[PDB]
């Protein structure tokens, strides 16, 4: 159910950053946007570990950047409009009931939780987050993770020699 | 004199202090068991899971009057 | 200190975990039982519903078979879904979302 | 599943909302009271009785006031950064450790650093708006020392991840029942000191909020309960600050009383160094942010490192 | 975390429910011209700045770099003490040098 | 001991003069007391200690601060103490007054005396100098000890020579109290 | 000298180089104490594992004391 109220809220902030011109008000589209992306790719996993990690770097890392050029490109305030809070309010309403008269069982994605798993399964009482994140530090894919840090290293001084500081 | 500040700060240590408290309480109230189950590891959530499939209540005890005589 | 500390952190999770590993096999024959029990339950409503529909036979995708290469007795899991089919939401919420509400 | 966890969930979250903000009226009134007797001065006193009810006169004051606006025309977004500046600091405690359950967060300290990269948000939000230079100027250098002292944070915190173990903050306790955090960790102490008067804008860190070189950094243009939400949002950091300090130094002790008088004491030095030091400059806390604090966080992070390798093979 | 959107929502909504009674609530006075305008100090009235954008990049970059030093508590317990160990010190210590290397130059 | 970098003479004393030391000691004197915080330990030990000393909140307006007996307040008109007035509008007061509050207008009286019809003190002029006391010849203007004076409204601060006179009337004890004990430094 | 200039100006970081390589120090002497012993078959293992007497991790098996 959640899960469609989800997919509803990503739809309507989808159309609503189409409608949209203002770029701080398509910024701020986005970081509500990332809020719902996180809370949705913590519907399918184990834990909500990878949700954690797309939110400090994606919405509190990167989208600053974001928000900090759109907010010094634009001198001018929103111009809200209360047709367009009305649509979306009404295409939400709409798909929100839309999911109340539909069977939540078949639209339910096929990706298990922890929970969906079965009882006799051995690894998924060990450690919450430990399996899913030992290949970033065993041999011999920790060479990824290594040239990982070595890439935003080589991204800084990128990033340097192309602002001209 | 300088004593004037502790009406200013034990009101600060009671009140933050009722949230605890107050739940120490109320879950002696309509549980009964003065703790909610720790939902960390799974497999704490899945004995809570068999507790309330047992009973409708899952902090009720299902003792050795529950087994039969045999 | 912080060694000792964590010394008699060990010994008290490892002594949880051996608790664990006393309970688990009891839990596991209880789910073995209930488990072939309702797979048979599953078969059996899965054969009175699909009475009508044509070119359907129980445990293959319309007269093709779902998993080949296989010995002819084996069983395989089914998935969530195709487990928790013939019931309502509330049966598939009851167990998929105890984590997510707790 | 049962239906009186989510009631008692529910109760008991909406009892340390409302705990906390009372708390911080209280702690405006310890502030502004013992932050006098920093010097010679007295404290608020000769409303109601002995100044008690001096918050509620502020309260009264502030919800009363006229909500004026940067602009005449369009002001909405003028509004959405005290709320949501109080929304994350009301929502910041959902991570506090309970020992009676309310909220079994595994990942406490990721939640606290994702509320704590919305605290940018809320104050680049509260810059823009307002439509002024001052206050441009206050939302980008308190954007600028909060994302300073965000990697900064996330080192020192993710170095005491290392000792419990795990995530869980309810792991702080089992590892401080025969010793406090405080006699191991004391430079992570100041250091913690450092940073936690960082995210929130106190004193020591105030170039971004403060009444000297700016007049105000982000609350120049907001008056009359948008000031109000501000305030008791930035004394509910302060609130979380003290209890987060006293949950990884001082042992957690959530049931005994003694860790809320420890957390009043936390408060108080809080207070304390809002009345000693003076203020750093940009170049000077850009230079502590990524040089000092840094260094020292890999550092002994690297200590760590190795002393978790060197007990698990005695262990 | 179900329940954590009924808590963050209801968070939510007691807020706008009190800053709109607050705006029932405060004074309704007529609305000026002066009264409007940005608060310049006494007299009534920026440029986009590198240094700073530079010092979101470095953060941008610490703070993913950071989100690969966060799942290593966990693997310590279940992987090879080695190859854990010649990663998080090869790690951090490339980490040190880039950040001496860039504080000389 | 720190040399001095420059060599101080005998009627200067300069500051930030010592050389900075050099030797492994106070190396690591100044290295603890930089990583360690020990100077700011010290500063925080200095403010704690002003929460146990005595508050100087002197709580008006149940005990009022010191004052002086020379003490320039509200001007105000004494009298004789047979009761005739003791201005007589011989304007050195006017002459004297620096911002020019003073304005006399005089006229003989019925008996043949020189004293008023008009003596307006404007106290939103006056700076409360007190050259007009000094430039008195008898003692008829005053600076009285009163000083909680402040008005709601502009024009009540435009004192009358009826205003003038009735705070000489309700101020005369201290007044002359303060006359008495200081006419001899005067 | 080196070392006394960069006591005087950075104290903080030649304190944190002398942790990070007591650290590095404790963190090789950690490895080669759990790779002294036999590191890589723990004592204490997570679920439920059970081997027969044919298989050859049924040999390796530890009958120390619990400390
Ligand atoms: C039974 C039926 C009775 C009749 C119902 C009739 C419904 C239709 C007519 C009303 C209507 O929609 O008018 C459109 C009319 C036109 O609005 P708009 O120009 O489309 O956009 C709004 C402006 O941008 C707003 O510009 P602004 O910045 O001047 O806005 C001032 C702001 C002032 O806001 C407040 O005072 C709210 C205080 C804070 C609340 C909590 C945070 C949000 O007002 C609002 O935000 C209104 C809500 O909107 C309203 O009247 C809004 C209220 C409804
Ligand atoms: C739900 C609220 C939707 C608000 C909205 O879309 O406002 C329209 C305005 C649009 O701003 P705009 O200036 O880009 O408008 C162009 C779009 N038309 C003309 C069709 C309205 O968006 C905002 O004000 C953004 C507010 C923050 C949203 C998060
Ligand atoms: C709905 C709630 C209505 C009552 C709200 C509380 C008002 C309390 C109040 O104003 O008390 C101060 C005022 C008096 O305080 P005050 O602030 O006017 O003066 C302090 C006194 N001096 C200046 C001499 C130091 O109380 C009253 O006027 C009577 C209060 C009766 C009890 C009210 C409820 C108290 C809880
Ligand atoms: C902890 C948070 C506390 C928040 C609330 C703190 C205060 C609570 C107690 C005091 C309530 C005061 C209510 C009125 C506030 C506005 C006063 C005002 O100017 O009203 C003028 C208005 C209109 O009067 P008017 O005709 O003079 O206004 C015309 C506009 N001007 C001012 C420019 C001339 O009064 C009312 O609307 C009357 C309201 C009566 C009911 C009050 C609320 C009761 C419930 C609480
Ligand atoms: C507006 C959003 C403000 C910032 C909220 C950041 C919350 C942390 C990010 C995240 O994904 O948290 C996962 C967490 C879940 O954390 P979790 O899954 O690790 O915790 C387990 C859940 N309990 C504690 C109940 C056992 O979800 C949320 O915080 C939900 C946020 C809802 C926001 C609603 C308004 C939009
Ligand atoms: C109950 C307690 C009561 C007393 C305390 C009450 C208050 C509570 C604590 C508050 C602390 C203060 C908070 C605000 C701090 C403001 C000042 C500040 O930020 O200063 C930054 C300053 C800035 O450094 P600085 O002083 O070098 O820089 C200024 C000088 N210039 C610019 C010219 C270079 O200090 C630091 O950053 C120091 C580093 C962190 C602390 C030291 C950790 C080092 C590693 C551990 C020891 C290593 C081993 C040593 C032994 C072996 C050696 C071989
Ligand atoms: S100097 Fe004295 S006596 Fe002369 S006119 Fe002035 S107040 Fe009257
Ligand atoms: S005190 Fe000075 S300013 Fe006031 S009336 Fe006397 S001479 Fe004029």
């Amino acid at each position: 159910m959640i899960q469609l109220m989800l997919y509803s809220l990503i739809i309507t902030t989808s159309i609503i950053f189409l409608n949209m011109i203002h770029p701080l008000a398509l910024g701020l589209t986005l970081l509500i946007q990332t809020i719902f992306v996180c809370l949705l790719t913590g519907l399918m996993t184990k834990s909500f570990w990878y949700s954690y990690i797309l939110f400090l770097i994606f919405l509190g890392g990167m989208l600053v950047l974001f928000i900090y050029v759109t907010s010094l490109a634009s001198n001018e305030m929103f111009n809200l409009s209360m047709k367009l809070t009305l649509f979306s309010s009404l295409i939400l309403i709409f798909m929100l009931i839309l999911s109340f008269i539909m069977d939540k069982t078949s639209s339910s994605l096929f990706l298990m939780n922890n929970d969906m798993q079965s009882i006799i399964n051995m690894n998924s009482y060990f450690m919450e987050n430990s399996l899913s994140l030992n290949k970033l530090y065993n041999f011999p894919t920790n060479f990824i993770t290594i040239l990982l840090m070595n890439y935003l290293l080589i991204t800084l001084i990128v990033i340097v020699k192309i602002t001209k500081l | 004199m300088w004593f004037e500040i502790l009406p200013g700060a034990v009101i600060i240590t009671t009140l933050l202090s009722v949230p605890i408290y107050a739940m120490y309480g109320l879950d002696k109230l309509m549980i009964g068991n003065a703790f909610r189950r720790n939902m960390d590891e799974r497999f704490s959530r899945v004995m809570y899971q068999r507790d309330f499939r047992l009973t409708d209540n899952p902090y009720k005890m299902n003792g050795l009057e529950q087994i039969p005589d045999e | 200190i912080y060694y000792l500390t964590a010394k008699k952190v060990k010994r008290d999770e490892i002594e949880m975990r051996s608790a664990q590993n006393v309970i688990f096999p009891i839990l596991v024959a209880e789910r073995d039982r209930e488990f072939l029990r309702q797979l048979r339950r599953n078969r059996d409503e899965e054969a009175e519903l699909m009475k009508n529909v044509p070119g359907w036979e129980v445990g293959t995708w319309y007269g093709e078979p779902v998993f080949k290469t296989l010995p002819e007795d084996t069983l395989v899991t089914p998935i969530f879904k195709e487990f928790y089919a013939h019931s309502d939401w509330k049966s598939y919420a009851k167990r998929a979302h105890l984590k997510l509400w707790s | 599943m049962f239906y009186m966890e989510f009631i008692l969930s529910l109760i008991g979250s909406l009892l340390l909302i409302i705990c906390v903000l009372v708390s911080v009226a209280f702690l405006t009134l310890l502030e502004r009271k013992v932050l006098g007797y920093i010097q010679i001065r007295k404290g608020p006193n000769k409303v109601g009785l002995m100044g008690i009810p001096q918050p509620f006169c502020d309260a009264i004051k502030l919800f009363t006031k006229e909500q004026t606006y940067p602009l005449l025309s369009n002001y909405l977004s003028y509004y959405i950064s005290p709320i949501f500046s109080l929304f994350l600091s009301l929502f910041v405690w959902m991570c506090m450790p309970f020992f009676v359950k309310l909220y079994s967060f595994n990942l406490g300290g990721l939640f606290f650093l994702c509320c704590t990269s919305l605290g940018v948000y809320t104050v680049m939000v509260a810059g823009w708006s307002s439509n002024s230079n001052y206050a441009l100027l206050g939302g980008l250098r308190a954007v600028a020392q909060t994302i300073s002292y965000e990697v900064s944070l996330a080192l020192i915190l993710l170095s005491f991840i290392f000792l419990i173990g795990s995530y869980n903050m309810i792991y702080f306790f089992f590892y401080q029942v025969y010793m406090w955090f405080l006699i191991i960790l004391f430079p992570m102490a100041l250091v913690w000191v450092s940073i936690s008067l960082a995210e929130t804008n106190r004193t020591p860190f105030d170039f971004a909020e403060g009444e000297s070189e700016l007049v105000s950094g982000f609350n120049v243009e907001y008056s009359s309960g948008g000031f109000a939400l501000i305030f008791m949002a930035e004394y509910a950091s302060i609130l979380f600050m003290s209890m987060l300090f006293c949950v990884i130094f001082l042992g957690c002790d959530v049931f005994n009383l003694l860790f809320y008088m420890k957390l009043t004491f936390i408060s108080f030095v809080f207070i304390w160094v809002r009345g000693t030091l003076p203020r750093f400059r940009y170049d000077k806390l850009m230079y502590l942010a990524w040089k000092c604090f840094l260094s020292f966080s890999l550092n002994y992070l690297l200590f760590f490192i190795g002393f978790k390798i060197l007990l698990f093979s005695l262990l | 975390m179900f329940s954590i959107i009924f808590i963050a929502l209801l968070i939510l909504l007691i807020t706008t429910i009190v800053m709109f009674l607050a705006s029932i609530l405060s004074k309704k006075a007529l609305i000026d011209r002066e009264k409007s305008s940005p608060f310049e100090c006494g007299f009534d009235p920026l440029p986009f700045s590198l240094r700073f954008f530079l010092i979101t990049i470095i953060f941008l970059i610490f703070d993913v770099e950071i989100a690969l030093i966060l799942p290593m508590i966990i693997i310590m317990k279940y992987s090879n003490i080695m190859i854990w160990t010649i990663t998080s010190i090869i790690f951090i210590l490339i980490l040190l040098i880039g950040l001496y290397h860039e504080w000389n130059q | 001991e720190p040399k001095d970098i420059v060599e101080v003479p005998k009627g200067y004393v300069y500051v930030n003069n010592k050389e900075l030391s050099m030797e492994f000691a106070d190396i690591t004197d100044r290295a603890a007391s930089t990583m360690f915080f020990g100077e700011l330990l010290r500063g925080f030990a200095v403010t704690l200690a002003h929460i146990f000393k005595e508050p100087a909140t002197i709580n008006y307006p149940f005990e009022k601060g010191p004052l002086s007996p020379r003490f320039r307040g509200e001007h105000a008109l004494r009298r004789y103490p047979s009761g005739e007035e003791r201005c007589i509008a011989c304007k050195l007061c006017e002459a004297i007054c620096p911002a020019q509050a003073i304005t006399i207008e005089a006229e003989e009286r019925a008996d043949g005396s020189r004293r008023t019809t008009r003596y307006d003190i404007d106290m939103t002029k006056c700076i409360y100098c007190g050259f007009c006391q000094e430039a008195c010849p008898v003692d008829a203007i005053v600076e009285g000890p009163n000083f909680e004076f402040s008005t709601e409204t502009h024009e009540e601060l435009l004192y009358n020579k009826e205003k003038l006179l009735c705070n000489g009337d309700k101020w005369e004890s201290e007044i002359a109290s303060n006359l008495q004990a200081d006419h001899l430094y005067r | 000298s080196l070392l006394k200039r960069a006591w005087n100006e950075i104290p903080d970081i030649v304190g944190g180089s002398a942790l990070a390589l007591a650290g590095i120090v404790m963190a090789t002497i950690g490895v080669a104490n759990y790779y002294a012993k036999d590191g890589d078959n723990r004592r204490y293992k997570l679920g439920y594992v059970v081997y027969r007497h044919d298989d050859p991790r049924a040999l390796k098996v530890r009958n120390d004391e619990d400390d």
